[PDB]
């Protein structure tokens, strides 16, 4: 009631989560130019002064807790400039017991993890405005943003909502805080299961092409887009063939 | 955000009811204001209004038409101070030779009106343009403000919801703008076919109700977009996933049609959505994309089982070529859940090409014979010669042969 | 808690207690001892009303603390629902779903995958209406062929209610599970036969010269159907709901809990010995297998005997349709029917060993009075016996 | 699950009667709302009815008619909300071989219905046939119906509830479609024959107290798949327990006659299921197979004891060259329990041959002097010849001397 847990979780899957897109359609929108610069090379006080501006422009406005979003540009990238960029969430003492380092960095990894694939299909989707008024190039186009969309598609209405409204149930019938922390770090390590996040390294390579083929299609050939073809389709039939072998998991091939 | 374009008796009376079913939705007052239950809500606003220092809600709208009796009529609507007057604008005094002569003689305030309504907007996305293509009115106004619109504006979307004439019942003059019009939406338009015949066929079985449906459609179609979610927060995302395209809605159910409250799960719409009966317009032809935006309580887990049964029945034929989508929405949170859950459906099939086979079959019926080509001559467009109409009807049969 | 930890000291009991009075005592502490720990609660002649007052008051409320906090009795019925088949609306969608997983060998057969075709029955069936907590210990176990041999239903059960049953109680419905899977799936296949025929003359209904062999599968089915249908209501009547009903008589007037025991371990041994399943009726149900395997060796010499009909009738389909030669197919219709007496002699020796089989099941049964029952129920109207 | 197709003005009231006795059984408000007092009901409603969104239970049942006054009193009564309005066909606009010839004609809309129907249900077991063989609409559109159905689904039960023609009172042309529709019958039928007759003979010792009967012979025989219990799960249960057939039912009283509360053991009732007199239709013939469903308390100790004492009596005679079943249910909590136990019987004996003989015997006392025949002449599958008519008879003929 009074420091409530409940009405706090929920202004976490507002930005970690990527539960509302009308302020992540608005950031990248500013600062897409500011993170391809390699990292190093860009102040910190220009992203959580695009960060800050965001917010209060999008419908994101309407939280008592928006002021506690700091940028934290994190040394590796989920083994620059871009691929190593995060928010940091800061709580005062009697929420931290439950939402502490230790599983505010898990907050923190299935979001760059959810990041990345909202990154390149967002640009992957933008080079199909430039070649809209040499057109065998359109077949394969279709072959990986299908492919990205069915991803997210898994991710966010498959396993990131179902297991969010378990906890929403599963707060109500709780009986002391020994409980609660069970059924949030019961949450968390639920969630880092059932995406890829714990391997299947080969999802990273394969989205490697994704954005090189973007790339490509930005400098506007003939012999080259047919190499990706044949290098991006041997890594699906990988991740088809391992996401297979397994006792969900198996929902994500009719996926 | 989104402008609206809408010509013509029909694009007029399409944008009536199109504002009619939003007010609706977002709980805005007939005269702009909001109501007191809807104070606190959630619903997202500037994509469709922008706000006045009154507090009332102004429609991103613009009202074209030659003729003044239609907007007349609706500024005696209770719904007439809504609008703008600055953006309304009328024609101070039947062919698209005259249409787009009128639209080169009007290029400046027209503009000066979308202009104006363009830098009010910071994260304008693309235009929707609502209008009938057999007119003379909606055919050639479009077509020169399209080809203007993409000569200005090279880096912004445009949607239509295109009328087509009908052809079981017999526009006398409909074959030569409706060709006109395609070659302009083939050579400018980015991205909703319509038809008066298999709408009126399956609301039987006024132009108010045939409309009140047109908008329905147009409104389930911008759902997702008003409402933001997880996925598909973009018209760009939709387009993208597809790209001509044809529609359906499944409770498309009259007030008195709610006795029959049967049990609508999620797998019954979805297969519902794709039956040529529910395909509002009128080889083995087959499809080339299909997006169906669900509305209400849904499992995903159900969503998953339908499309595996829905593959297994193989119902659907697709390009052997190539390798659909179900989004998910929520309802409006005022207008009564009748509709346990609700579906739409927009496809993109190749059985559309069609239409213009017997669109070409009038034209190539009457260019032999030069049938009410007189009026045409009196235009400077076509006062030399034709070669407009063959490089239109060259560009179409093109079309067809790439389906 | 119950079984060990107390012993009557033979040696220190007071010569002026009769040894009744100290099985008494024994009993009133033990009760209150197993009240606190495991079920997890906290409260001469007028010498010998003492120990009766303290007996029945202490048994009486353990009962209660037992039926609301645990409901000990509410898990009796749903233990034969479900572990004994007592349900039949969820049995039967469960072998409808289990039938395309089963047929494969039990090498490439993993537990995970069990689960949710089980989940999706108590779904689907009526026993979605149902108590929470049962549903939560009903699950599958992998008995370690093929995947009608492995597969049983656990109900694992823990806690204060776990002394009731004493992991032999466990061991022995397992024990009878398999009796009553075995003469559940001998029905659906014969009523899957039964379905065959049903729709085989609906077809072949044309060919004059197939129907005196085909006669002979329909016979030996109806004559098959009856051994299985009959025994099946043996186990309904005789063996269920009978020795079901001297459980729960014995039950609502019972009390202490060691009344109740005492009532649903004989429960447990009347049915293994009304079912075949004793240590001295070995020589019965070894009998009884091999009629069970006559049943699917009836299966297996019926679709080939049905196949080889429809792909005779195929080509004599497609050989006049696309036409409307003539001699090279004569031979081959000519032959066909010379195969027909080779099949004949299949059934007419299949026949003449399966009732060999149980004109013998018959003689075994007079030995082991309950039995009697089922000699009557299998021999109506005399028409073994001669 | 399962399907109900009932066909003319028979199979109309037919399933109007039935599904009035299927809603009192399962506290079925007769809008489709559920009684308080029924909230927990324990009984099985998939199998007849399907629930909506709206909690109401919509039937699986389609209605088909050549003529629309039926249907369209049924639809003012006060059941008429219940029904499924889209299941539901009307012909727009006496013989058999223009029934075919219809049935040719609309097939498409009734098969979109049958398989809307059909993909609503998970475990679908067969179809129910509720139809009159003399009349045209009945025995044309029946025929048709299994025809195309047999072939399109191989894998389903089809069970019928045939009605026949009264012969000690003189549909003129009535041997013609009984003769075809029993060729369609044996040819296709997977497995309940009934004759008014002996129905109004049993009746009196209007068609609305003549149907009721009926549908209570049909819910008797559906009771243990609607109530689930230890055997005979399943229809498929029942058919390969006894495979054409007749039935019986021992308390078919009035609401006036239950003045005499007799004692009703299970062995008079099983006793009077036997005779003659309770058969509902009208060479030592003997039996085939009999079933008999009991509901109401019961005591396996007394059905075997009957089973006994009826063996030794040798009140019934079986085939010499092979070697019957009782089965119990329990009634609906509901209705009351009049009747202490109660019975239902359906066999099938050898004497229904007769039948035949005598429908054969009309047919061969018309075709040797070509009577009626003009109309059939005047439909395709009888322009040219009437080979269809020779191949009837002599499958008849066949089944006649299999018997």
């Amino acid at each position: 009631e009074e420091k409530e847990l409940v009405a706090h979780l929920r202004s976490i899957k507002r930005y970690f989560l990527m539960d509302q897109g009308d302020f992540f359609v608005h950031f990248m929108d500013l600062a897409e130019e500011e993170l391809r610069k390699p990292v190093e090379d860009i102040t910190p006080p220009r992203l959580e002064a695009l960060l800050e501006l965001a917010l209060r422009m999008s419908t994101a406005n309407t939280d008592p807790f928006k002021d506690d979003l700091k940028i934290d540009l994190m040394p590796h990238d989920l083994i620059s400039g871009l691929e190593a960029f995060s928010f940091d969430y800061i709580v005062k003492w009697p929420l931290s017991l439950i939402i502490n380092r230790k599983a505010l960095t898990r907050y923190q990894m299935l979001f760059r993890h959810m990041f990345y694939c909202k990154h390149v299909e967002r640009q992957l989707c933008s080079v199909w405005i430039s070649n809209k008024t040499f057109a065998g190039a359109f077949t394969l186009r279709q072959r990986m943003l299908n492919f990205v969309q069915n991803i997210q598609y898994y991710m966010m209405f498959e396993v990131m909502e179902p297991t969010w409204h378990i906890l929403e149930k599963n707060l109500k019938s709780a009986s002391n805080i020994d409980d609660v922390l069970g059924h949030h770090t019961g949450f968390l390590d639920t969630c880092l299961k059932d995406c890829m996040l714990t391997l299947l390294k080969v999802f990273s390579k394969l989205m490697s092409v994704c954005v090189m083929f973007t790339n490509c299609m930005q400098k506007f050939f003939e012999a080259t887009i047919n190499k990706f073809d044949k290098n991006f389709s041997a890594h699906l039939l990988d991740l088809l063939a391992r996401l297979s072998i397994y006792s969900g998991m198996a929902s994500v091939i009719s996926r | 955000e989104i402008i609206t374009l809408q010509l013509g008796q029909c694009g007029n009376q399409i944008g009536f009811e199109f504002w009619k079913q939003l007010c609706a939705e977002h709980g805005i007052s007939p005269e702009g204001i909001v109501e007191e239950f809807a104070t606190e809500g959630t619903d997202r606003k500037d994509v469709f209004f922008y706000q006045a220092d009154d507090e009332h809600y102004i429609p991103r709208a613009v009202l074209l038409d030659l003729e003044p009796r239609v907007i007349h009529s609706i500024l005696n609507s209770p719904y007439a101070k809504l609008y703008n007057p600055e953006n309304i604008y009328l024609s101070e005094h039947n062919n698209w030779a005259s249409g787009f002569s009128q639209g080169e003689k009007i290029h400046e305030d027209i503009f000066d009106i979308i202009d104006r309504e363009a830098d009010g907007s910071d994260s304008l996305e693309g235009f929707v343009l609502c209008h009938s293509i057999a007119g003379g009115t909606g055919s050639g106004l479009g077509s020169y403000l399209l080809e203007r619109l993409n000569d200005r504006y090279p880096k912004k979307l445009v949607q239509t919801y295109s009328v087509f004439p009908n052809q079981d019942e017999m526009v006398v003059v409909q074959p030569y703008n409706s060709l006109l019009t395609l070659k302009r939406l083939t050579q400018n338009a980015d991205c909703v076919v319509l038809d008066n015949t298999a709408l009126n066929r399956i609301a039987t079985d006024s132009f108010s109700q045939i409309n009140q449906l047109v908008s329905t459609i147009m409104s389930a179609s911008t759902t997702t977009l008003r409402y933001p979610g997880y996925m598909n927060n973009d018209l760009i995302g939709l387009i993208a996933s597809l790209i001509f395209l044809m529609t359906g809605y499944t409770p498309l159910t009259t007030d008195q049609s709610v006795a029959s409250v049967r049990k609508t799960t999620v797998l019954d719409v979805m297969r519902r959505l794709l039956q040529p009966k529910n395909v509002m317009v009128s080889t083995n032809h087959c499809y080339i994309a299909i997006l169906n935006i669900i509305q209400g309580e849904v499992d995903p887990t159900q969503v998953h089982k339908s499309l595996q049964r829905i593959r297994e029945r193989k119902l659907a034929n697709f390009i052997p070529w190539g390798p659909i989508q179900v989004a998910l929405s929520r309802k409006s949170p005022y207008l009564p859940s009748a509709h346990r859950v609700s579906g739409l459906m927009m496809a993109n099939h190749t059985s559309i090409s069609s239409l213009f086979e017997r669109t070409c079959r009038q034209y190539d019926k009457l260019r032999k014979r030069e049938a009410f080509l007189e009026q045409f001559r009196k235009e400077d467009m076509f006062k030399d010669n034709f070669d407009e109409m063959d490089t239109s009807r060259e560009i179409v049969q093109q079309l067809i042969d790439e389906y | 808690l119950w079984h060990d930890k107390y012993t009557l000291r033979k040696s220190m009991i007071p010569s002026f207690m009769t040894m009744d009075q100290s099985r008494k005592v024994l009993l009133i502490g033990k009760s209150i001892n197993f009240l606190h720990q495991v079920c997890h609660d906290q409260t001469e002649n007028a010498f010998q009303g003492k120990i009766d007052a303290a007996y029945f008051e202490t048994s009486k409320y353990l009962l209660d603390v037992l039926n609301k906090k645990y409901s000990l009795l509410d898990h009796m019925q749903a233990m034969r629902r479900y572990l004994l088949l007592g349900q039949g609306d969820f049995i039967r969608h469960l072998m409808d779903l289990l039938k395309p997983e089963l047929v494969r060998p039990a090498t490439t057969l993993y537990q995970h995958n069990l689960t949710g075709i089980l989940e999706t029955a108590v779904r689907a069936t009526n026993a979605q209406f149902d108590s929470p907590e049962i549903l939560r210990r009903l699950d599958v176990r992998l008995l370690e062929d093929t995947g009608w041999d492995v597969f049983s239903l656990d109900y694992h059960v823990d806690g204060p209610i776990a002394t009731v049953f004493t992991r032999e109680c466990m061991s022995h419905y397992l024990r009878v599970f398999n009796f009553l899977w075995r003469a559940k799936r001998m029905e659906y296949i014969l009523t899957d036969i039964r379905k065959g025929h049903m729709c085989n003359a609906k077809l072949l209904r044309n060919m004059p010269e197939f129907s005196g062999v085909l006669h002979q599968c329909h016979i030996l089915a109806s004559e098959m159907v009856h051994f299985i249908h009959q025994m099946q209501y043996y186990i309904t009547f005789e063996v269920l709901e009978c020795s079901w009903d001297e459980l729960w008589n014995k039950v609502q007037q019972a009390q202490d809990l060691d009344h109740i025991i005492a009532a649903h371990e004989v429960f447990l041994d009347t049915i293994i010995s009304r079912c075949l399943l004793d240590s001295d009726s070995r020589a019965l149900l070894n009998q009884l297998r091999a009629v069970f395997d006559q049943i699917i060796e009836l299966q297996n010499a019926q679709d080939a005997i049905y196949r080889a009909a429809l792909e005779e009738l195929q080509r004599r389909l497609q050989f006049e349709e696309k036409k409307k030669e003539e001699e090279e197919e004569n031979k081959r219709i000519g032959e066909f029917k010379e195969s027909i007496p080779k099949m004949c002699s299949q059934l007419r020796i299949l026949t003449h060993f399966y009732q060999g089989i149980v004109q013998q099941f018959l003689v075994l049964l007079t030995t082991d009075e309950s039995l009697r029952f089922l000699s009557f129920r299998l021999d109506f109207n005399e028409h073994y016996k001669a």
